[PDB]
């Protein structure tokens, strides 16, 4: 019932903790792009084993 | 799971072969890594001589020119023509 809670506007924010949630928000999706980019690496890859995952650098001969 | 072996290391980890003795790709550029040409330095000889072959690649058979010189012995044949000199 009530009404207030919390005190601000969802407390807000504050204004570095606005800053706080960010990129950290964001960058985490920035990083679920290497997800994006098959989050599988597993592509039938055979593969990305024995594991693995990445690793050329890359060897050759 | 397995308690067991894990389907065994020097079976599974076998890939103890990105390292092994596996000169079946490295040590083949350490036995051209001294190649020739002449074999070696010298005589026979830097180009060219050169522009053109051993090594390069390619390609591409390769001979050619007789081998020599049939003819360019002064000309050729021979002792030595004769075909007057």
């Amino acid at each position: 019932l009530w009404f207030d809670p919390l005190g601000w506007g969802s407390a807000s924010p504050q204004k570095l903790k606005e800053l706080r949630t960010k990129e950290i928000k964001n960058g985490r999706l920035a990083m679920l792009a290497v997800m994006g980019a098959w989050f599988q690496h597993i592509y039938t890859g055979t593969g990305p084993i024995d594991n693995l995952f990445a690793h050329l650098a890359d060897p050759g001969h | 799971g397995v308690i067991e072996e894990y389907l065994e290391k020097s079976k599974t980890n076998k890939e103890l072969n990105d390292k092994k003795r596996l000169a079946t790709t490295g040590a083949n550029f350490a036995r051209a890594y001294t190649v020739e040409f002449g074999s070696c330095k010298f005589p026979e000889n830097f180009t060219g001589c050169q522009d053109l072959a051993k090594q390069k690649k390619v390609p591409f058979l390769s001979d050619d020119l007789d081998l020599e010189c049939e003819g360019k012995d002064k000309y050729k044949c021979g002792s030595n023509v004769f075909w007057k000199w």
